[PDB]
């Protein structure tokens, strides 16, 4: 149960 | 970050009975690894490569398994090729150990 | 009562031959439930308790957000490469995501990242800031405080992560609660005046196991060398514990296996022999 793929942004 | 390999069977070894041969390697980097199961020095058919996963200390782990039938006189082993190893590590499987 | 969820993500440069570059694997209390591949581009269920309790629109929503991470981590593989002034070779981007439900009922959310097997950035919930480990992780922190990332993650880890984890325990109550009995076999070998005794346990669930050797009904801790709890292809586990002894002293040595499936610890000998 994952969310915003934006939190992977480095 | 040198790979630690361990060769083992799913069910207790029996002659003329279906069994799954497993080769587990953990604690290695880079994640690129060549794990192959072999019968008498020749690779085995039906290898299941699944899957790229890391531990809490960012160290990778991989499980390779294939369905086989143990036979007397034939030797079963696992070959692991890595850039850190230099020489390929071979772990022999024993039905009575 | 301790429940855990982990989202393992790996972005690779050298997979290498005929292997995927991006993989996303999900876990519930150690057991695998979801899997993603770079060539397949679809998030699929592994166990039966998750597939029978979820809709197809749920999995279509999950694969859409995971393929979004695939493109984002592909950029990070190039952005970080220029930060360290590298051309390309063997570089990997690792991602840790999920939350823990303690026995008392305390939330424990975590969001960690790593580059080339070394920690890059970790999220702090008690400070509401992103912790930088390497001086190259400073521009990452700057991007996070420029927009909205810290507020959204707290609303996700403390609520969204926990709300669904509570449902997974209810869905897989029969699967995770089930206990499997291992098949114990006691072996031996002779080399150069040393009688090496082996103890192998085949297919047990759950993962925690206590395997120890006993000489004359006494625990010999120091002496026995263990291989570790290694997993099988069908989800179950295996362990290998070995000890060195004198030749002609095999019968006085016995393997003790402590498991959740057994009401009392099982004592196994070579001549007994093993099971049952």
């Amino acid at each position: 149960t994952a969310g915003q793929e934006d939190y992977d942004r480095l | 970050l040198t790979p630690k390999v361990q060769v083992y069977s799913r069910f207790p070894a029996s002659a003329g009975t279906k069994n799954v041969l497993n080769c587990f390697a953990a604690g290695f980097h880079p994640p690129k690894i060549s794990i192959t199961l072999m019968k008498d020095g020749v690779p085995m058919e039906g290898a299941q490569y699944s899957d790229m996963s890391f531990n809490d200390d960012w160290t990778f782990q991989r499980l390779v398994h294939a369905d086989f039938t143990p036979s007397s006189g034939s030797t079963y082993a696992c070959k692991v090729e890595h850039e850190t190893l230099k020489e390929p590590q071979v772990y022999k499987w024993d039905p009575e150990f | 009562e301790l429940h855990t969820l982990r989202y393992i993500r790996t972005a690779m440069t050298d997979p290498g031959p005929g292997l995927p570059w991006f993989v996303d694997v999900g876990y519930v209390d150690g057991e695998l439930f979801m899997h993603y591949n770079s060539t397949a581009r679809r998030a699929v269920p592994r166990t039966e308790w998750i597939a029978a309790n979820t809709d197809q629109q749920y999995w279509d929503r999950e694969t859409q957000i995971v393929q979004g991470s695939e493109q984002i981590n592909r950029e990070n593989l190039d952005i970080l490469r220029r930060r360290y002034n590298q051309t390309g070779g063997s570089h990997t981007v690792q991602w840790m995501s999920g939350c823990d439900i303690l026995e008392d009922g305390t939330i424990r959310g975590y969001h960690q990242a790593a580059y080339d097997g070394r920690d890059f950035v970790a999220f702090d919930k008690g400070t509401m800031t992103l912790t930088a480990a390497v001086p190259e992780a400073v521009p990452t922190k700057r991007k996070w405080e420029e927009g909205g990332y810290a507020e959204g993650l707290k609303q996700y880890l403390e609520e969204t992560c926990v709300e669904w984890l509570r449902r997974y325990v209810e869905y897989g109550k029969a699967e995770l609660g089930r206990r499997e009995r291992p098949e114990v076999r006691v072996w031996g070998k002779e080399a150069d005046g040393i009688l090496t005794l082996s103890c192998r346990a085949h297919g047990f669930y759950p993962r925690p196991i206590v395997v120890s050797w006993l000489k004359d009904g006494a625990v010999r801790g120091q002496d026995a060398q263990s291989g570790g709890i290694v997993p099988n292809g069908d989800g179950t586990y295996h362990t290998w514990v070995t000890i060195d002894a004198q030749p002609g002293d095999g019968d006085k040595y016995q393997c003790r296996v402590e498991h959740a499936s057994l009401p009392q610890p099982g004592l196994y000998s070579w001549r007994s022999g093993g099971g049952l």
